[PDB]
C-alpha cells in the first residue's frame, strides 16, 4: 500500500562515515519493513545520478544488505533540486514497479547544502505535491548547525514540516513513518 | 507544570551586551535541547541559538561570533550571552525546548516560554 523512495546525497560534502551511516539507516528502514506491503527504491545523487535499484528490482530481490552494500559514493557538487525532479518522474513511474494508487513517500537524506543545481526547490516541490508524494527529510552531519541549511529543510519537507524532518543518528523518522503507515 | 521563564531582558545601548536566562522547571532538563527564538512585531520570526547535550551548539547567521549560549545543568537554566547588540536585534526573545532525541537542535520546539522584551537603542 506504500511506495517509499530514497534519495541519498552522495556529493563531496557527505563525509565517508556519514555516508556509511546513511547506508545502514536506509538498510534498517527496508529491513524493518520487509514482510509488509511496502516497496522500496533508491537514487543516489551528486552532480550525476545513479538509481541503485528500482521498485521492480527490489520486488525481484528483497534483500536490503545485497542491494545497499555495493553502493559507492559519487562525490562532486550537490544537485538536490534536480534529484527531486528525477525521483518523481523516474522512480515513481509505473514502468519501474511503482504502483499508481499507493502511498508515495520520498525520503531525502542530505546535509541541506544544495550547490550548483540549475533548479530551485520552488520549481520542483509543486511537481512532487501534484503526485501526492509525502516528503521526509533526514538531516546529516552539520545540517542542523547553520541557519541556511535548517531553513532549506523546511522548503523541501512536506506541508507539516514538524512531522517530516529528522536526523540520521536515530530512527525517530522510521517510527513516524511506521505510525503514519499504521494509521493508513 | 512545565515552565520556561525568560529573564535578563531590558533596554541597552547599541554596542552593549545582555545575558538572558531561561530558568526551566516541570520537565526532566536533560531530555531536552533548549534554544532561543525572537520575533519583533511586524517582522518575521528567527531562530537564534540552541544547545543540546548530544548534538552540541547551534547559532543563526546573525548570532554566530557575537552570541554565546551556555547551560547550567545543575540548576536547569540556559543562558544566552549576547555581545555587540544592535537596534535590529530589538525583539521579544523566547526560550523554548525540543525533545533532544529527535536530534534536530531546536528546529520544532515542543514548549515555549512567554517571552521577554529586549530593547536596543542608540
Ligand atoms: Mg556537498
Amino acid at each position: 500500500d506504500s511506495d517509499i523512495a530514497f534519495l541519498i546525497d552522495g556529493s563531496g560534502s557527505i563525509i565517508p562515515h556519514d555516508f556509511r551511516r546513511m547506508k545502514e539507516f536506509v538498510s534498517t528502514v527496508m529491513e524493518q519493513l520487509k514482510k509488509s506491503k511496502t516497496l522500496f527504491s533508491l537514487m543516489q545523487y551528486s552532480e550525476e545520478f545513479r538509481i541503485h535499484f528500482t521498485f521492480k528490482e527490489f520486488q525481484n530481490n528483497p534483500n536490503p544488505r545485497s542491494l545497499v552494500k555495493p553502493i559507492t559514493q559519487l562525490l562532486g557538487r550537490t544537485h538536490t533540486a534536480t534529484g527531486i525532479r528525477k525521483v518523481v518522474r523516474e522512480l515513481f513511474n509505473i514502468t519501474n514497479g511503482a504502483r499508481k494508487n499507493a502511498f508515495k513517500i520520498l525520503v531525502v537524506i542530505t546535509d541541506g547544502e544544495k550547490f550548483g543545481d540549475p533548479l530551485g526547490y520552488e520549481d520542483v516541490i509543486p511537481e512532487a505535491d501534484r503526485e501526492g508524494v509525502i516528503r521526509y527529510v533526514i538531516g546529516v552531519g552539520d545540517a542542523f548547525r547553520s541557519e541556511k541549511s535548517r531553513q532549506e529543510l523546511n522548503t523541501i519537507a512536506s506541508k507539516p514540516p514538524r512531522d517530516h524532518v529528522f536526523q540520521v543518528n536515530n530512527f525517530e523518522a522510521l517510527k513516524t513513518i511506521q505510525n503514519q503507515l499504521r494509521e493508513k | 507544570q512545565v515552565q520556561l521563564v525568560e529573564s535578563g531582558g531590558g533596554l541597552v545601548q547599541a554596542g552593549g551586551s545582555l545575558r538572558l536566562s531561561c530558568t526551566t522547571s516541570g520537565f526532566t532538563f536533560d531530555d531536552y535541547a533548549i534554544g532561543w527564538f525572537r520575533q519583533a512585531p511586524g517582522k518575521e520570526r528567527e531562530g537564534v541559538s540552541c544547545i543540546s547535550s548530544s548534538e552540541g551548539k547551534y547559532y543563526s547567521d546573525s548570532a554566530k561570533g557575537r552570541f554565546t549560549i551556555s547551560s547550567d545543568n545543575a540548576k536547569n537554566t540556559v543562558y544566552l550571552q549576547m555581545n555587540n547588540l544592535k537596534p535590529e536585534d530589538t525583539a521579544v526573545y523566547y526560550c523554548a525546548a525540543e525533545w533532544n532525541n529527535f536530534g534536530r537542535l531546536c528546529m520544532y520546539p515542543d514548549y515555549w516560554g512567554q517571552g521577554t522584551q529586549v530593547t536596543v537603542s542608540s
